[PDB]
């Protein structure tokens, strides 16, 4: 790799200039060390005083793996980097992608190293090495070539990783290969006997055509991704409580579905009774009932994933280590909606739930639509941003805010 | 002539579009201009100037100042204009240790490297920028101009490429003597060892054989001064550290900027002296913005400044860190959404000390800001040490169980033990998961008419209890609540509520404990006296029974 790709920012804004947060001591020399190899390996240099950008930086560790990972949070640097039509106007994010048996995740990140970093874009990259306590100035580095986790990297090295797969593409014509940043997505419909070896052969290309973690190998299945209709409860006896909670469960999703009525069940509850007292369903309580039933069957009206407008990704705590959450971009038009269960290594950990909930979720929008959600988080600001990093895994960083105020309608999805 | 390194320059540029300076050099008596003249002379003499032609084009204004009993005038380069129109730096000197990280050393020496500073070369492209022009005795000859040849004092980059400048310098001596610390912080060079004395003369010899390599003269800063060294406001001493003397005025008149010096101490000493507080103090600042103001102090605010002078009657000292024993942090509730907490490593012991308040909110509880303080000193934590301490907290156990499992919010504390130190963080009422069986059921709502301001609110119940009250100067949101306390107060210590209100609810699913709304905090005191509540929400207008009802009788 000679020649670089010109680069710039986008008109009238400047590099990125964010703090750098604190890290532990172990996170500080897990960077060092990893730095001082970059560093000898020309992929970063030292730079002087008359650099004033920077963008954090932090470790951590891939998933099963017991070796330190550089991670750069580049969210800004991207969101400042101009648009990028690197050959052609666009690769059409391939829908058939969700579609496949099984997706393989491999990191491919390590590539990137190989091409030279635009020279005068360089200084944009700055990260800063923090020292403990302030008693050592940071340590200030900046790329030469493409690194890992920005925006331009895949879109200039697109060119040459077309090429590194056009013999195993041209060889394997119904194998789907997406990459998005750092991420390589292989999907097929083979079994995983011929998967995990099909897999290892393209793995070999990029070893023979050229890594740290390029061994490791995340499996997918979104065929066997299930979604969440809307469920309304089967009962041969229900109280003043459960109707009640029925109307209110119905009355949230007309909404979302045309035709819901509440007027035979809502008649039901004529008087001030006991919430504990039974009520028997009339004859037209209960066709209304099994009219709403059928109506939630079918799917929403009118949704469409439009390109130009954000993802939303709304979560809810349920309690017990469960977890249910949807993706939409107009409110009551959702286009995915899911839950989680049983987020192993913290039972007794919310916030590391919520981080892999994050994560997974993120990885079902890149598969879906080739993007990253803005997120909803039930969580206090100062909380997550305190501990996400200790189990931040992928090699991304999707955007998020901060929900304060309980919702309603997690019982909802309850 | 021994060949001597020379220091990189580092490349400057001015801002984007931006040019160099052009300001007029001022008027200059006769007197001035000879006092300036010697001095540039001088300054030439030794490199730190040069004269140029009339070429160039920008120009800063010089002035000569006076001192007391230094019969002297000092040359004075304004640099205001240059610095607006000079590129922005990378600032390594914004955070400062703090002496609770810091390991003890048995040896510490400081050098002085103001004179090394001027070895530090300005990037040649960038001096024509320096310009400026000593005026001529009369004005009859052209006006002396110099430009630098050095980090001007004074100049934006000056303070950046220095420090910039001595750290690529040191890098490799301090990377081949592990067994000292250099700490380069201004003009003066730190450097401690637990080498013996003499041992430890030698690396400072050592130091200067590098220093010199650069040409980099450097001799024992002047006037060694005695322990405690006078360091950003600490007393440094060998075996333990303080603030410097922390004295707070006394005063029968109380100002605005009074009490915000008053705050600044306390607050920079509330880093040592366990259990400071601030709120009535930083209360009492609440909007003012003339600092001669002057405010009389709530009578819990002379309370709590006479706490802060018995708290500083005696000087308190911090341990310094030893990385073989545990970090430990405790915490303990004050009052008032106040919090003080410690961190040692022996029981006695303090590295430091310090507080937090809680933020602004019309509801809160014990347990949400005892969350947001561990945070807070997490974080400080890894800024100092590098690593979260473990946390000592009051409150059981049981209690964060209960708490975390059942919050709407993810939420999480780091390792941690219970201390029995009251008050105990406690939760205060805990709402049911089903109905209660056996317990009255009150339907309620309130209504108020946005023209007049007249309410009601009230209640039906399964057992044909009701009760609307008529309310004046108030709101929807007001009677609803309202509707939900009267039901409390009037039933059972177990009961069942149904509202349509998603504001009550969602004031009362956050779980406060305490609010700035008195009709709140009523419901919450109503919520500690139950033995069960079951707190159920109906949509508004949908014919459900009990509640169509009690709307029409709240709706007038
Ligand atoms: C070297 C240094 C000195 C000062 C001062 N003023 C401040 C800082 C921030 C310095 O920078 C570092 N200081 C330390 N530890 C401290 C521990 C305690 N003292 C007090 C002292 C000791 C001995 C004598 S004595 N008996 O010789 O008179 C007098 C006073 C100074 C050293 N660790 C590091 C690690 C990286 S930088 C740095
Ligand atoms: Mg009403
Ligand atoms: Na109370």
């Amino acid at each position: 790799p000679i020649e670089t790709v010109p680069v710039k920012l986008k008109p009238g804004m400047d590099g990125p200039k964010v703090k750098q947060w604190p890290l532990t001591e172990e996170k500080i020399k897990a960077l060092v060390e990893i730095c001082t190899e970059m560093e000898k390996e020309g992929k970063i240099s030292k730079i002087g005083p008359e650099n004033p950008y920077n963008t954090p930086v932090f470790a951590i560790k891939k998933k099963d793996s017991t070796k330190w990972r550089k991670l750069v949070d580049f969210r800004e640097l991207n969101k400042r980097t101009q648009d990028f039509w690197e050959v052609q106007l666009g690769i059409p994010h391939p829908a058939g992608l969700k579609k496949k048996k099984s997706v393989t995740v491999l990191d491919v990140g390590d590539a990137y190293f190989s091409v030279p970093l635009d020279e005068d874009f360089r200084k944009y990259t700055a990260f800063t090495i923090p020292s403990i306590n302030n008693e050592t100035p940071g340590i200030r580095y900046q790329y030469n070539v493409l690194p890992q986790g920005w925006k331009g990297s895949p879109a200039i090295f697109q060119s040459s990783m077309t090429k590194i797969l056009e013999p195993f593409k041209k060889q394997n014509p119904d194998i789907v290969i997406y990459q998005y940043m750092d991420d390589l997505y292989v999907g097929s419909d083979l079994e995983i006997g011929q998967h995990r070896t099909k897999i290892e052969e393209l793995r070999q290309h990029l070893l023979r055509w050229g890594p740290p973690f390029l061994w490791m190998g995340y499996e997918l299945h979104p065929d066997k991704w299930t979604v969440q209709p809307i469920v309304l409860p089967e009962k041969d006896s229900w109280t003043v409580n459960d109707i009640q909670k029925l109307v209110g469960k119905l009355n949230w999703a007309s909404q979302i579905y045309p035709g819901i009525k509440v007027r035979q069940l809502s008649k039901l509850l004529r008087g001030t009774k006991a919430l504990t007292e039974v009520i028997p369903l009339t004859e037209e309580a209960e066709l209304e009932l099994a009219e709403n039933r059928e109506i939630l069957k079918e799917p929403v009206h009118g949704v469409y994933y439009d390109p130009s407008k954000d993802l939303i990704a709304e979560i809810q705590k349920q309690g017990q280590g469960q977890w249910t959450y949807q993706i939409y971009q107009e409110p009551f038009k959702n286009l995915k909606t899911g839950k989680y269960a049983r987020m192993r290594g913290a039972h007794t950990n919310d916030v590391k739930q919520l981080t892999e909930a994050v994560q997974k979720i993120t990885t079902e929008s890149i598969v879906i639509w080739g993007k990253t959600p803005k997120f909803k988080l039930p969580i206090q600001k100062e909380t997550w941003e305190t501990w996400w990093t200790e189990y931040w895994q992928a090699t991304w960083i999707p955007e998020w805010e901060f929900v304060n105020t309980p919702p309603l309608v997690k019982l909802w999805y309850q | 002539m021994v060949p001597i390194s020379p220091i990189e320059t580092v490349p400057v540029k001015l801002k984007p579009g931006m040019d160099g300076p052009k300001v007029k050099q001022w008027p200059l008596t006769e007197e001035k201009i000879k006092a300036l003249v010697e001095i540039c002379t001088e300054m030439e003499k030794e490199g730190k100037i040069s004269k140029i032609g009339p070429e160039n084009p920008y120009n800063t204004p010089v002035f000569a100042i006076k001192k007391k009993d230094s019969t002297k005038w000092r040359k004075l380069v304004d640099f205001r204009e240059l610095n607006k129109r000079t590129q922005d730096f990378w600032e390594v000197q914004l955070g400062i240790p703090h002496p609770a990280g810091l390991k003890k050393k048995k040896s510490v020496t400081v050098l002085d490297v103001g004179d090394a500073y001027f070895s530090v070369p300005l990037d040649e492209d960038f001096r024509k920028y320096t310009a400026f022009t000593i005026p001529s005795i009369n004005n009859e000859t052209p006006g002396i101009r110099y430009q630098y040849n050095v980090l001007p004092q004074g100049w934006k980059g000056s303070p950046a490429i220095f420090q910039s400048s001595m750290t690529k310098i040191l890098e490799p001596f301090a990377a081949q003597n592990p067994d000292i610390v250099i700490y380069q912080y201004m003009d003066d060079l730190l450097v401690g060892s637990d080498l013996e004395i003499g041992q430890h003369r030698t690396k400072i010899e050592e130091l200067r054989q590098h220093l010199l390599r650069w040409g980099l003269t450097t001799p024992d800063k002047k006037h060694q001064k005695e322990p405690p060294f006078l360091w950003m406001g600490y007393e440094l001493h060998p075996d333990k550290w303080t603030v410097q003397p922390i004295v707070l005025p006394e005063k029968d008149s109380w100002t605005v900027n009074d009490i915000q010096k008053l705050v600044g101490k306390l607050n920079w000493a509330s880093q040592i002296y366990p259990g400071i507080k601030v709120r009535q103090l930083s209360k009492l600042l609440r909007g003012t913005k003339a600092l001669t103001e002057v405010i009389p102090l709530t009578e819990e605010a002379e309370l709590e400044l006479a706490e802060n002078r018995e708290i500083l009657k005696e000087p308190v000292h911090g341990v310094y860190y030893d990385p073989s024993k545990d970090l430990i942090a405790e915490i303990q509730k004050q009052g008032q959404g106040q919090w003080t907490y410690q961190i040692y490593q022996e029981p006695f012991k303090n590295l430091k000390t310090g507080k937090y308040a809680r933020m602004r909110g019309a509801h809160t509880n014990d347990v949400k800001q005892l969350t947001e303080a561990v945070q807070k000193i997490t974080t400080e934590s890894i800024v100092i040490w590098g690593k979260t301490p473990k946390f000592k907290l009051p409150i059981q156990k049981e209690t964060w169980e209960t708490w975390w499992t059942e919050y709407w919010q993810a939420t999480w504390i780091p390792e941690w033990e219970f201390v029995n130190t009251p008050p105990l963080v406690k939760l205060w009422y805990q709402l049911e998961k089903e109905p209660i069986v056996g317990a009255e059921t009150f339907y309620v709502d309130g209504a108020a008419n946005r023209e007049t301001k007249l309410g009601k609110a009230g209640y039906v119940t399964n057992k044909g209890r009701q009760k609307v009250v008529p309310l004046t100067n108030t709101t929807n949101q007001k009677t609803e609540l309202q509707a939900i306390y009267l039901a409390l107060q009037d039933s059972g210590l177990e009961v069942n509520i149904v509202t349509d209100s998603q504001y009550a609810l969602g004031i009362i699913q956050a779980q406060p404990d305490k609010s700035e709304s008195e009709l709140v905090n009523q419901i919450i005191e109503q919520l500690i006296k139950k033995e069960k509540v079951y707190l159920a929400w109906v949509p508004a207008h949908k014919g459900i029974g009990g509640n169509e009802q009690v709307d029409k009788l709240v709706s007038a």
